[PDB]
């Protein structure tokens, strides 16, 4: 189910896929092989022009890693990235300062983008 | 070549200045005035007067 998805994410038919991947979040298993799945399937709700729905994957995928006693892999990096920096355009800085500093721990662009952020979410804390 | 790294430095940084991060910023904005306003009887070899230009760019 999930390759369905990648073919029909790369033929330019979003709405279809959305569909497809939400069937396969429910053959899955165990929650721990849906965090590949949450980030991009936030994304083509992104290119669909609405925000706010993709929140709600948004927050599930980080959730997860707390669910997995800090995880921390390379796709809730990315995750924990973009999220704070919707925040700071949504007003919230303290709101997302704990976003910059759990995602402290991924890879060399990854740490600098979020202890920027963290500088500048600080600032108007 | 230091008028060319003021300029290189105010571009990178192009409108970071506006801070009501800041403490860096406000440590960098310390560090060029006292290169703008120092005053040496002596000419020290290594904070010439080239640096000035670029330090006010």
């Amino acid at each position: 189910w999930q390759v369905l998805g990648e073919c029909y994410s790369k033929t330019g038919n979003k709405v279809e896929a959305i569909k497809c991947y939400k069937r396969s979040i429910k053959a899955s298993q165990t929650v721990d092989q849906n965090t590949s799945i949450y980030y991009r399937l936030a994304q083509l709700y992104e290119e669909l022009e609405d925000l706010q729905e993709c929140k709600k994957f948004m927050m599930k995928c980080v959730d997860v890693e707390e669910l997995l006693e800090g995880i921390v892999t390379d796709e809730t990096v990315k995750a924990r990235l973009w999220l704070a920096i919707f925040e700071i355009k949504a007003g919230n800085y303290q709101l997302a300062y704990d976003y910059a500093m759990g995602v402290s721990s991924g890879t060399s662009q990854e740490i600098e983008e979020a202890r920027m952020l963290a500088r500048e979410c600080r600032r108007h804390m | 070549y230091r008028l060319a790294a003021g300029i290189s430095l105010g571009l990178i940084n192009l409108g970071a200045g506006q801070t009501k991060q800041n403490v860096m910023y406000e440590d960098l904005t310390t560090k060029l005035l006292e290169i703008v306003t120092s005053t040496y009887d002596v000419e020290n070899d290594w904070i010439p007067e080239n640096s000035q230009i670029g330090a006010v760019i």
